């Protein structure tokens, strides 16, 4: 039915404010609560293994990736122009400031937002999630606060690492493919992108997505009705909303400095 | 209850994410710790081909405002530049001439004032009464360079 | 009242159409660009770089955007079509058009230049005298080796 | 253990070899078998608003956002040079000659790359698929067979629309906020974009990681194992599919600047 | 059902309007706004920046687009071929195709006369006479350095 | 288990040690390239491309950065503070800094061109002589309109 | 022996990744037929400040070829250029002489070849032994500025 | 199918460790003794668009590298040091070294005339006799603000 279906449209729509509401109460009462007593920081170390150093290979080969492609394009770009010396300006511009945040947020949103939904949801639809509230360990301190830690101090870690990366596997191909003076490509890059406005840019700019992505890629699995499909949904719903995160969030972040 | 509590945060939380509007939020461009207030004033010149707004006025090249409308008047058929000036400085003369300056050789073309003198300073919302044009390249051109030869 | 939360549909659709007419808002026009722009069309010897949509310029500020441009078969010359804002209409009859450059090396853009006389305009009028645009082959091809 | 160690990881490099040669036999059965009994075009059109119509309101939006982003970021870099009047050569450039290819493989590969495995998943062990072999359907060419054709088909349209929204979103924040003169925007943009070098680049570009991506995301979900494996599954063709839209990307512009 | 299908097909036509608008609304080609275009050759004794994809110009308005540039092994002289747009053939065959840099530092383009009143073309014929590409050297090799 | 833990910590040093690398070897930030230098003040009358961090040089090699842009409302004229190389502590009082263009169309720097006298520097005293900056309106407007 | 075929056919695969797609190397470019067969040409100089390698050479405008290499003439103490010319075009005369031109204002150096007037054509290979020299700001400006003004 | 397993898995560990090994020789590739490269020092008095790492040339040829740039505390002038490929080394000390601007804008590079015909070089030695760069502000201020 039409009045019908702009009835579910509007159920649909109430539902994303209900559920957003939700989920700042569960990341309120998850980061600030009270210390639990199975609470450790052993939990924080393993997530960190868990989110961040199993996501170090998938982010280095994209910045080693993305970094050339960032380089031979530009190169190209550059030729016309005249200015390829300067190519090591564009890179360490671009993987710094705007694609170095907004594609390692792409991709940490994608493997580290995908399995970090998908390992608590199947801990939830197996009743795992359940039984520690029987042990009385509060989940969200013992389940979640690790992940939301692991996240929120590994995104930005990994976006550094990516941004060298992009660098340095840009510098290999300026240099030792299309041949510009190497000295000249360090040298033109660290004239013109003043650290206070480009780099510490780039790294609050991947902050706030560090933690708008692993908030509702743990909301998301926190939250999927405990099923075996609800979970392969919710795994994909935090993608594409992490995804849209990333990209609202930086459009917003490089509007508020250009 | 529960959805009513639920609703009510997600509301006060999308009003705050709403809260970053960010077009031409902060009416000050500087920071949250500056000077603040801003004077205003007009100038009305002949053709200002290049003043686009949000540029540059200044005196003896340090940035003194920025160009906020560039209207046209209909009776007089000179276009009226209304642009402000931080709050620091707030002593030019009256007999103070602005004239549009063309930043290096190409670059955005902004509109200096060369302060005359006189002891009456201005009202800081009333408008410049003498100018200097901005001087475009066909009608000097076609004017002069070609007049010598 | 749930069953009265279908409004909020309604909410959302008003306010994603409103976003759509905003997306085809692309015009620049508040108050200030046209309002309800008036059309008018000027015939030079030569228009090398007013692209369409380019700014016409009374006195610099901008004025409108020139519609259309036309080679009239007739004289093989460059017959414009450059639409006007509603405000401003005591554009005298000789105010005659020429083609500044924007700064040095920006696209040309042209420009009327009030003469002054009664009769303001029609708008659906046409302008008869105007200045080309120049070129930097007359330039030193008629006046570098010209006289030197 | 050391020598153990060494052992799992030459048994797994020997397992990523074979998975590709089983993977290219799948997707070989797949597209060119021979008719199964209940295919048709319905399907292909299931599968095709499974796929593309259901990822627009995603990569549209990123388009926006994208070309927004691209255009208020240029023109800061270009504020300094003078020729804040190329973003118009730019937003069609970086959003169509590299990032807006790729930015919709690593979305396309979030949205439908994850979402295509863990519905071809489930599908393997709810029994599904194990229930179509018994009925004569060949599962290949019904249930795997639709996706590949419905991802080749609607990620180069992702592409170009994403493309087009990115253009038109960097128009839009060039000209109303950054005063940008729309007809030297417009113009510099149609001038130095040279179609054959630019467009079907870009074009091309996008249908490499399609081919790649959608048989991937496929097939990881044709041969995952439980919930815990498709949970696992969906997360490593996002991997796979993000790494393999990145490295075509360098591999195919070293191969067209 | 049904709506599937609509979506599905809304989804194609705008893909494909998609890589139509990239296509033309962005670059051009020989589908697009513009007609049926005749060729025309031109002999120019230097074409210094000109490349394909200019604007073939008369008074500044498009008239086509150059196709194709070659060194004639006979006489090592620029012939250029070239488009015109059937919108307009009135043109003379007896002009001057002059080449023109564009504003200051714009790309090289083609601008033609008017020849009079004569046998108006053959939209496939040649051109006679064409002032040949300025450039730098040929001015200041002989007015720098034999000259005051 | 200490298996993981230095896993975690490796990399976690790995992430810290690439932010160090960001932003010491992309930057040159205060780890040390200049020592902590003493500024000097200079009246001009105008300073339009003076930027913040402009090249303050002398003979065309680098001696510094321009701290401060202002206008002393008193005088309204230029004081722009700059800093001198500590170790360059050679620079007399009778010497003049002048606003120059770089090489030909840079951004506005200022040089120092020695005078030459016996005191020579406090470090936070001002100058007195100076050229100041040209600029084209001025410029083409007082040697076009008189002298030819 | 499935999983043998299976490793098999996957190093066929990485085969066809790696040896036909990736590499980036060494062009077959019409190399059985319609080519093209660039030829060299020498050139000694005095000046060639923008005539870096890939650049354009060029007759009345329309490219010719590119420039191979550039180098110093120890002995001559001057610049020697080493460029390339389509066999096509092999009706260029020995007297022909090159020059440094600058597209437009600011784009960047060509060669360009002013034909010449002898029978003698070339051979593509050969050097060319006349030629003028390019231009540059510094010494120009100092020509005639403060010769024939002062 | 043991005794190839982890004949496999070393084989890839090879691989892996040329790979790596392929990424760490970028940085120092070859230089080794600088090839043939020698020091030599030149005097300016005024270097506007020379920054480290320049460009040095002999008719127009890449000649080798500008090292590094500094300002004697003596003279108050500007001293900078090029390194020269030895496949050159019949350059004369009579030879003047000069700054040139690339193309026209280009960045600001030293040439060097080959000048008379004396004792070579020593490499290692320093150039005598120059000329400076040129600076817009002195040009105008000189010839225009002067004479025209
Ligand atoms: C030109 C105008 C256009 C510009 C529009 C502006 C867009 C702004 C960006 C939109 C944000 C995208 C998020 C999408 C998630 C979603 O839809 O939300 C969807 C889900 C609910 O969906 P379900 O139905 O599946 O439950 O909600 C959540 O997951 C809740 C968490 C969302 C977090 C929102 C972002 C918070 C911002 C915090 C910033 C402050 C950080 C500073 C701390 C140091
Ligand atoms: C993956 C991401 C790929 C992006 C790289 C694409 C490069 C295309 C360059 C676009 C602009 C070309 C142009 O006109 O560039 C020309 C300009 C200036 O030339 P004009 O003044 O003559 O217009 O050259 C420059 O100095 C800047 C070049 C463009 C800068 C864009 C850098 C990449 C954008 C990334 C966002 C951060
Ligand atoms: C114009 C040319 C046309 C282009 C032709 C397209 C080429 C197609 C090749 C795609 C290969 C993917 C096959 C399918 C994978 C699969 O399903 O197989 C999936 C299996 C998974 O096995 P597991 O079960 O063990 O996890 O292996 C993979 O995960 C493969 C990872 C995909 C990575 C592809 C990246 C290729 C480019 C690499 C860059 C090279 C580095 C060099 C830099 C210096």
């Amino acid at each position: 039915s039409p009045l019908e279906r702009i009835r579910l449209f509007g159920r649909a729509g109430l539902d994303v404010v209900a559920a957003l509401g939700r989920s700042t109460l569960f990341l309120g009462h998850a980061l600030l609560g009270r210390r639990t007593p199975g609470t450790g920081l052993h939990l924080l170390v393993k997530q960190l293994y868990s989110v961040g150093v199993l996501s170090l290979a998938i982010i280095v080969v994209s910045g080693l990736f993305i970094g050339m492609v960032l380089a031979l394009q530009g190169y190209n770009i550059l030729i016309s122009y005249g200015s390829e010396q300067a190519v090591g300006q564009m890179v360490a511009l671009t993987l710094l400031r705007e694609l170095g945040p907004v594609v390692t947020g792409l991709l940490f949103a994608g493997r580290a937002g995908s399995a970090l939904t998908a390992e608590i949801g199947n801990m939830k639809a197996t009743e795992q999630l359940s039984s520690l509230e029987m042990i009385g360990v509060d989940p969200l301190k013992y389940i979640v606060a690790p992940r939301l830690w692991a996240g929120f101090i590994s995104m930005p870690l990994l976006a550094a690492i990516f941004s060298v990366v992009g660098i340095w596997g840009g510098a290999m191909v300026a240099v030792d493919w299309l041949g510009v003076y190497e000295g000249s490509f360090w040298a033109n890059m660290q004239n013109s992108v003043q650290f206070t406005e480009d780099v510490l840019n780039g790294v609050i700019k991947s902050i706030v997505f560090a933690f708008v992505v692993t908030w509702i890629a743990v909301y998301q699995g926190y939250d999927c009705e405990p099923t075996s499909e609800g979970i392969s949904r919710a795994t994909t719903r935090t993608v594409v909303y992490a995804s849209l995160a990333v990209l609202g969030l930086d459009f917003i972040l490089t509007a508020l400095m250009f | 209850q529960t959805r009513t509590l639920e609703i009510g945060v997600g509301l006060f939380l999308l009003a705050g994410l709403l809260a970053l509007l960010l077009l031409a939020l902060r009416v000050s461009g500087l920071s949250v710790g500056n000077a603040g207030d801003t004077y205003k004033v007009y100038a009305y010149f002949d053709n200002i081909a290049g003043v686009t707004v949000r540029g540059k006025v200044t005196l003896a090249g340090v940035t003194i405002g920025k160009v906020t409308a560039v209207d046209l008047d209909r009776d007089s058929y000179t276009g009226r530049v209304t642009m402000e000036i931080n709050q620091n400085v707030n002593n030019l003369p009256v007999d103070s001439t602005a004239s549009i300056l063309t930043a290096g050789l190409l670059g955005e073309k902004y509109i200096g004032i060369s302060v005359g003198g006189d002891e009456d300073v201005l009202k800081d919302g009333s408008t410049i009464h003498d100018t200097q044009s901005a001087l475009v390249l066909e009608d000097l051109i076609g004017k002069f360079l070609l007049n010598s030869v």
